């Protein structure tokens, strides 16, 4: 029923990413910057819905501890510039019934009712203690890596692991990005 | 054709713990739900989304989804969950209903 | 409330049409994706076909692709199958089913089904 959001994004701002270690969904913030899962190891291009894209730069986010944070930030080599979605980044996530939005492998054009969702804080991401977690209680699966979790108006952050009972996602925060 | 397999028919008596069981290639990368039917009724919703129950759906039905199979389990069967169950997988590309399981509950 | 009301089936003459119905309410019907699923005697559930919720997809199983339609009215909120070329084997009870909103491709319609109708039941006059 609450589809206007999720819809918008798919349509402007999320991407399949493709990498030699598979499809992921990827998030496009602003410019020709985007998101995706630190473990989708990007080298010098990438597929983008199919196409190839060179990378222009790419770095992993990792905290002031030098704990991974398991965003890549990437910048395309490419024209057209993203939808600036920055001032939809929320922290604003305690409780929130959120939304996984979905667009790689077996679950294209996917919406997920995550339900709410809290910060876990630090967690053993497939060995490497990641942190800045946020959890749901909500079956995921090894396609949807990238999903946007999000609520209308608000992008919280990027799934980037789970376990069939708990998913998690990397928190997004405006910090990350140049200043809007 | 994406075929998914069920055991044909489980037997339990009131009380015991019923497994019911679907598999079918990577199964387990879907989303499995289960319906439950009775003589005569439309299929209900029990289990969606590997392991969410319903609202008014009882507590002794749990799901899970691993690998290739998912698993109906109702913790302390009732003789009132006599009916066929049926899972189904989605994903994208896929609408597919298992085969079902004639449960009975007996003695 | 929420309700799927069916209409439509009986006996039908094989390679004739017959088209079968569902008036929904108590729920904001152009938001979902809907499918038809039918049983056969004796046999377990059979998806059939699918339209997403403006109606811009259709997709059919092999067993009535290209001779089935599908379709839907938003504003009557109103399913419809039309079964055309009628065969022996399409004889079944025929349910309509609305995807639900837990999880979801709205472009496919693909997902589980959390309210159904009553069903109808079709039976092809033919060996």
């Amino acid at each position: 029923p609450n589809t206007e959001f999720a819809l918008s994004l798919l349509r402007k701002n999320i991407m399949t990413i493709t990498t030699s270690k598979g499809e992921f969904t990827g998030l496009g913030i602003h410019d020709r910057v985007c998101v995706i899962p630190t473990h989708a190891q990007p080298g010098d291009d990438v597929l983008v819905n199919g196409q190839k894209i060179r990378v222009k730069d790419k770095y992993k986010l990792v905290d002031p501890e030098n704990i991974n944070l398991e965003l890549t930030v990437l910048t395309l080599d490419r024209n057209e510039k993203f939808r600036d979605i920055r001032g939809f980044i929320s922290e604003d996530l305690e409780g929130v019934d959120a939304t996984l939005v979905v667009h790689s492998n077996n679950f294209t054009n996917t919406i997920l009712e995550v339900g709410p969702v809290t910060m876990a804080g630090l967690i053993n991401l497939s060995s490497t203690p990641t942190n800045r977690m946020i959890r749901y209680d909500y079956a995921t699966k090894t396609g949807q890596c990238g999903g946007v979790l999000c609520a209308t108006g608000k992008i919280f952050g990027i799934h980037v692991g789970g376990n069939g009972r708990q998913g998690f996602s990397a928190q997004l925060k405006k910090q990350y990005f140049v200043e809007k | 054709s994406y075929v998914l397999t069920q055991p044909p028919s489980v037997s339990v008596s009131p009380g015991q713990t019923a497994s019911i069981t679907c598999s079918g290639d990577k199964l387990g990368d879907k989303y499995a739900c289960w319906y439950q039917q009775k003589p005569g009724q439309s299929p209900v919703l029990v289990i969606y989304q590997d392991s969410k129950r319903p609202s008014g759906i009882p507590e002794r039905f749990s799901g899970s989804n691993s690998g290739n199979t998912a698993t109906l389990t109702i913790s302390g069967t009732q003789a009132m969950d006599e009916a066929d169950y049926y899972c189904q997988a989605w994903d994208s590309s896929t609408v597919v209903f298992g085969g079902g399981t004639k449960l009975t509950v007996l003695g | 409330q929420v309700q799927l009301l069916q209409s439509g089936g009986g006996v039908v003459q094989p390679g004739r049409s017959l088209r079968l119905s569902c008036a929904a309410s108590g729920f904001t019907f152009s938001s979902y994706a809907m499918h038809w699923v039918r049983q056969a005697p004796g046999k377990g559930l059979e998806w059939v076909a699918v339209i997403s919720y403006d109606g811009s997809n259709k997709y059919y199983a092999d067993s009535v692709k290209g001779r089935f339609t599908i379709s839907r009215d938003n504003s009557k909120n109103t399913l419809y199958l039309q079964m055309n070329s009628l065969r022996a084997e399409d004889t079944a009870v025929y349910y309509c089913a609305r995807v639900g909103k837990g999880g979801y491709d709205f472009w496919s319609g693909s997902g589980y089904m959390d309210v159904w109708g009553k069903g109808t039941t079709v039976t092809v006059s033919s060996g």
